[PDB]
């Protein structure tokens, strides 16, 4: 998981899956939005945050062998830590889940 | 959910009452809402106590 | 969930047949039979030794 | 901040006409919680002894000071998850009845 | 009125035993970019008989259960220190130190019994040996990778010396602790190798490890001044400050020293019932 | 030597005196656990009687 | 002091309660003064622009000072015993205020020509400061948590292997 | 003998008989119970408390050359330190104890 | 009301000069089980012109009469310290230190002129040389015996290493002082060799030299506590406490640390007109 | 937390109809202990000198003040295993007798 707090615009950085990550979550109009950085270099910008579908859409981003992040529901900064969670999945688990998605 | 496999190859493991009570409180929090009132006065508190006992 | 789990744990503890048991089976053995084989190491006696 | 299930005049679950257990939001939940907390009587919470109001050794019994009962009631009013402080207590004691009055201050 | 938060954890065999901020706890932490391992001294007051029995008897420093099923925790216990603030019930805690207890004492007599403790980072290696043969003829980065695997640490390396061939680099290391001295010895003083928390960091002197995480600093408790090596100042507890990270400095008393600096050494003076709650920083110009 | 009660009804208390719902709920829970956790072992012991 | 409205006539102003046994000690004490003191210190940090910030506040134990008169000799012995006691905690009920976890620190008697039959005295109490002032208790001894007593030295008292058998199984 | 105290749940450790033991005593409904650990590896869970009946039952536990433990009388935590003790017998003493027992 | 006795004896060429307890004398003594010699710092106040001239002029540290008929006293003088109690005129004095003056100073200016002195045990050997050839092939015990005869001290040796043959043990020893370093070097750390008072003691780490002279200690000024090597406490002046001797410890606040311990290091803080009159003890578990 | 063997109004072992020497439990064991302690006399206890009541030097001898008797009796009431503190000592000396009354506090 990702320890999160109820703030309209926040950022998180941690070491996950033998690599360094930096997630910046901000409110944009209605939907939540995130910006993902790995090891100091950007990956993707302004990813719309939704339930279930992963934040990284593209193969050359989420893994040759790395992982991914998934929300269980549509995010809401007034609910974080309270019934809404973000989970990080390693390569094998996310490959299994992606195959199950079909 | 919060079930424990306390029967193992070496025998049976019994937990202290604080741990069981905390597990039951977590289960009820996940059931209802992360800010519920769980004390001796409220009915849900009595249900929690019954479950723990 | 809770009622299912307590019933399952009761059924697990209930069945203690020698062909079903595990680890606590040592007691079913000690009811009649000699207990398992203690681990042991073989010693050497009278190994020659020559020096000053 | 807190929430609890509605209870009737008796300490029983009260269900609406459609039959749904209603989860009270703030303010009202505070009122019911304080009302219930004042009615514990001591030594009756299993897993937490020494909580409640000592009716049978501080109020009903013949006392000397009656300050201990006041402190016990003030404690019982507090310890609710939302209560901040208590504005007033009265302790009337007029005749045979034992009046208690309070006005509680809450965050929300 | 925000309150300070300070927790100290012990990974005892039965589980964790956490000393909260409610007691009298004083801690001094010293960190640097060197081979000499970090140190933390703790002052703890008011421990009762039960907790004195639980904690003080496990810092034995002798050896027992000689069969030695496993290693790491079966020798000496680990301590973790996390400090932060708390406002309106909202927390902003952060970790600052990981280590193992080495030295025990008793400071204050009754009626208030207080103890002093010395902890060092990665002290488990001073007993563990080397069981994987070092590479014979290889480049710098592969030597660093082998060392990281042997100690068991996630590592990062970024040096101009990444393509330099070494002959017989580590054929004379007795235990797992002299690997760091080996790594630092070859290319002093430009190449700095140090172990921070659970990460081995090898880098050139004047390179910021994370170029995009520069912490802008504009509120000073200790007036910034020229430090004969760069700059040196002091602030309240800022969770963002790390070792080898960057800082952007803007001053009011001394506007001539504004610029980018790379952090070399750090200090921590954290107390739960005393005045000091500080961080001292020394920096070098950012190349 | 100290007693051990382990009854589901110590959760019930003297607020719930004129409450039929919660008292019934706790009583039914208690008798379910009695049926499927104590009489079970009684019958099991009687069938272990050779 | 307002608040309670008793309608009881003969009430009690000041009383020291033995918190273990709910017992009154030195109940025959005429009282001349009662003083209550609180104390705290706030740690301030001196900033750069010219301001000054405070981060947190620390609270020390309160102190209660009472001046009494002892009309007899039994009261003097009771006061001395109250001072010398080392293992119990006392609850103090002042005119309208109830404090707990108090424990005496000093006494000071006088012997002057102004007072002959009775000796003026001064006493001082100090609160024992303990975190989590409201404990949590279990009615069942079987619900209590685990204590360690880690790493004792073990002791060897002389006794044969046959002695333990002849005392344990045989009975002797 | 082993140093004990009158608490319904405790776990003392010691270095006796050229090995490192950790024992645990706790009241369970009617009788006591025990958990025994050696060298950091669990041995048994919930072995009961009887006077004269040794705690370790099975050969893969009590010794190739180790010792064993026995209560003089059926222990209760109220009497610990007063008439109720726990004794440790090394390999030769335990072997002769077992020989004489039957 | 017992009074304290603190006597410092000086061996002038004409005879002994004794500074009694009536003056202002402060002394700190440090003793341990090591090759490094013991130390004592002395504070002496109120010395008059005659006594200053008599004593301070003999601490020369140069050499006089190079012919050197004899040795020992013709280089440096010897100082002996004995401390105890007196009750009802009945004394219990005991000697605690023997050494020679090394360093001189002046501490306090007039009106009260006070001096500081540094003494070391067996410092006479740092000048004396070796004139008896050490044995070539021999056991440990005979090497120890030769060393004891050479220095001129009564010796006791009790080790498990008494029947081990050494080849060329001391063929590179310049003066008489390095004999002890040689003796300690071979079987460090299990074998501890130290010189106490005028006795050479070589032994295993955890053996009590006198098994039947165990001192039962049950009254501590300094509350006993664990010290990651054994136990450590503090008491008033007890003449029975020595180095390598045993102690039986019974506590009240800390009854979990009762047992038998072997004494490792000691410190003395004895004053005739100040509060400190103490002894600090560090112990190790008995074997 | 104490015990003793019951004795009569003369300090002998008192045996029931069954003849059983009985181990009296607390309180009345304390009463018997204090009665025996106050009657023990000074200079009779071997291995413990200066223990007892100085009747022949403080009460029976001609004395000025009579606080010494109170101090000695209070000390002898103390030194018992169970006594906590002494509530009242009166010392009447009315008539030819030397009236002594005492009330003690124990843990139980």
């Amino acid at each position: 998981k990702i320890p999160l707090t109820a703030v309209p615009n926040q950022a998180i950085s941690f070491n996950a899956g033998s690599s360094y990550w930096k997630i910046r979550l901000y409110q944009n109009m209605d939907m939540m939005n995130a910006d993902i950085s790995r090891d100091g270099v950007i990956v993707c910008h302004g990813v719309r945050c939704f339930g279930g579908i992963p934040l990284l859409q593209y193969s050359h981003q989420y893994r040759p062998d790395y992982g991914n992040f998934v929300f269980d529901r549509d995010a809401d900064w007034t609910l974080f830590g309270d019934g809404i969670n973000l989970f990080y999945l390693d390569g094998a688990e996310f490959a299994e889940y992606q195959a199950l998605a079909t | 959910m919060a079930n424990y496999n306390y029967i193992v190859d070496t025998g049976v493991i019994v937990a202290d009452t604080a741990d069981v009570l905390s597990d039951v409180e977590a289960e009820f929090r996940a059931a209802l809402g992360a800010n519920i009132n769980l004390a001796a006065s409220t009915p849900q508190g009595s249900l929690v106590a019954a479950e723990a006992i | 969930a809770r009622s299912s789990v307590m019933r399952n744990e009761a059924r697990i503890a209930n069945t203690i047949n020698p062909n079903v048991s595990f680890g606590t089976f040592l007691d079913a053995i000690c009811a009649l039979m000699g207990i398992e084989r203690g681990s042991d190491l073989s010693t050497f006696g009278y190994g020659v030794q020559v020096t000053g | 901040s807190t929430s609890t299930i509605r209870t009737g005049t008796n300490n029983d679950i009260l269900l609406d006409d459609n039959g749904n257990m209603v989860i009270l939001r703030d303010v009202e939940a505070c009122a019911q919680d304080v009302r219930a907390a004042m009615l514990m009587r001591t030594g009756e919470n299993i897993f937490d002894v020494n909580s409640g109001v000592g009716y049978f050794e501080y109020i009903f019994s013949p006392q000397k000071s009656y300050d201990d009962a006041r402190k016990s009631i003030a404690d019982a009013i507090l310890s609710s998850p939302d209560v901040t402080g208590i504005e007033q207590l009265d302790i009337d004691i007029t005749g045979e009845v034992f009046g208690v009055d309070a006005k509680v201050i809450t965050i929300h | 009125m925000k309150k300070r938060i300070l927790r100290v954890t012990f990974n005892m065999p039965y589980g964790p035993e956490v000393i909260r901020e409610d007691l009298d706890v004083r801690v001094r932490i010293m960190k640097a970019a060197l081979r000499i391992q970090n140190r933390a001294t703790m002052e703890i007051f008011g421990l009762t008989t039960q907790l004195r029995e639980s904690l003080l008897s496990q810092f034995t420093a002798w050896k027992h259960r000689q069969r030695q099923v496993g290693r790491e925790d079966e020798l000496m216990i680990k301590v973790s220190v996390e400090a932060g603030y708390s406002d309106q019930g909202r927390e902003q805690v952060s970790r600052v130190f990981v280590g193992e207890v080495a030295i025990v004492d008793i400071i204050s007599p009754p009626p208030d019994i207080g103890i002093r403790i010395q902890c060092y980072t990665r002290q488990i290696d001073r007993t563990k040996t080397i069981r994987n043969m070092p590479p014979a003829n290889t480049t710098f980065v592969k030597f660093v990778e082998w060392g990281a695997n042997e100690m068991g640490l996630n590592f990062i390396c970024d040096t101009s010396y990444n393509d330099q061939v070494l002959k017989n680099p580590g054929r004379s290391i007795t235990v797992a602790s002299a690997i760091l001295a080996s790594i630092q010895d070859m290319y002093m003083p430009d190449v700095a190798a140090f172990v921070d928390d659970d990460i081995l960091i090898v880098k050139d002197r004047d390179k910021v490890i994370r170029p995009d995480e520069v912490t802008n600093v504009n509120s000073f408790v200790g007036i910034p001044s020229w430090s004969e090596w760069g700059v040196e100042f002091q602030c309240l507890f800022e969770p963002s400050i790390r070792v080898a990270g960057g800082v952007a400095v803007e001053s009011l008393m001394n506007p001539s020293v504004n610029g980018n600096y790379v952090i070399t050494a750090l200090e921590y003076d954290l107390a739960s019932r005393d005045r000091p709650f500080y961080i001292k920083v020394m920096g070098s110009p950012a190349a | 030597l100290p007693a051990y009660n382990s009854d589901i009804q110590q959760a019930l208390k003297w607020l719930h005196n004129q409450a039929p719902g919660i008292t019934g709920l706790i009583q039914r829970k208690a008798q379910w656990y009695d049926r499927f956790s104590r009489q079970f072992w009684a019958n099991w012991e009687r069938d272990v009687f050779h | 002091m307002l608040g309670i409205f008793t309608s009881l006539l003969s009430s009690r102003s000041f009383s020291i309660v033995d918190q273990n046994t709910n017992q009154l000690v030195a109940a025959d004490l005429r009282i001349s003064r009662v003083n209550t003191r609180f104390s705290s210190v706030g740690q301030r940090h001196m900033l750069e622009d010219g301001t000054t910030k405070m981060d947190s506040r620390t609270i020390h134990p309160m102190e209660i000072i009472v001046e009494v008169f002892c009309p007899s000799i039994d009261v003097v012995d009771q006061i001395n015993q109250l001072l010398l006691d080392r293992d119990t905690l006392y609850k103090v009920i002042t005119r309208g205020m109830v404090f707990e976890r108090m424990m005496c620190t000093s006494e000071a008697l006088n012997q002057t020509p102004d007072m002959i039959s009775a000796t003026p005295a001064r006493l001082t109490f100090s609160q024992v400061l303990v975190q989590n002032p409201k404990p949590i208790m279990f009615r069942n001894a079987g619900d209590s948590s685990m204590i360690d007593r880690g790493l004792a030295l073990a002791e060897d008292v002389v006794g044969s292997a046959g002695d333990l058998f002849d005392y344990a199984v045989n009975g002797v």
